[PDB]
């Protein structure tokens, strides 16, 4: 996300970018 | 001339320690590039600066092929090479 933030303000035209969050799914079964 | 300059004299002549770095860095970005060729009679220190040299610019080569080779989003030519080289410079 780092290097994909930097290829992004700087072209559709400071910024600190936090870690990001791992949210996960499944659909395997369910104890 | 009539242009306005600071009196960098006698700044240099109460804080000189700062300048050091200042005129080196100054220095480093204007830089002539060596115009005779490194050989087997140059200095040992010589030899460790042009390969620290050569060591950056190949990452900074090898950086700049990966990183438009992963094409992040397939997409101004001017601004994506920029940006591309803010990323590599700080990565």
């Amino acid at each position: 996300a780092k290097r994909i933030s930097i290829l992004s303000r700087a072209q559709s035209a400071l910024n600190s970018l936090p870690t990001f969050q791992l949210i996960l799914n499944s659909n395997a079964n369910q104890i | 001339q009539g242009t306005q300059a600071d009196d960098l004299v006698s700044a240099i002549q109460q804080n000189a320690n700062h300048f050091t770095e200042l005129f080196c860095r100054a220095i480093d970005n204007n830089m002539p590039l060596p115009t005779k060729e490194i050989d087997y009679k140059d200095d040992v220190l010589d030899v460790i600066l042009n390969q620290r040299r050569l060591r950056n610019e190949r990452m900074l080569s090898d950086r700049t092929n990966e990183i438009r080779s992963e094409n992040l989003m397939d997409t101004p030519p001017s601004s994506m090479n920029d940006a591309l080289r803010e990323v590599v410079e700080d990565e």
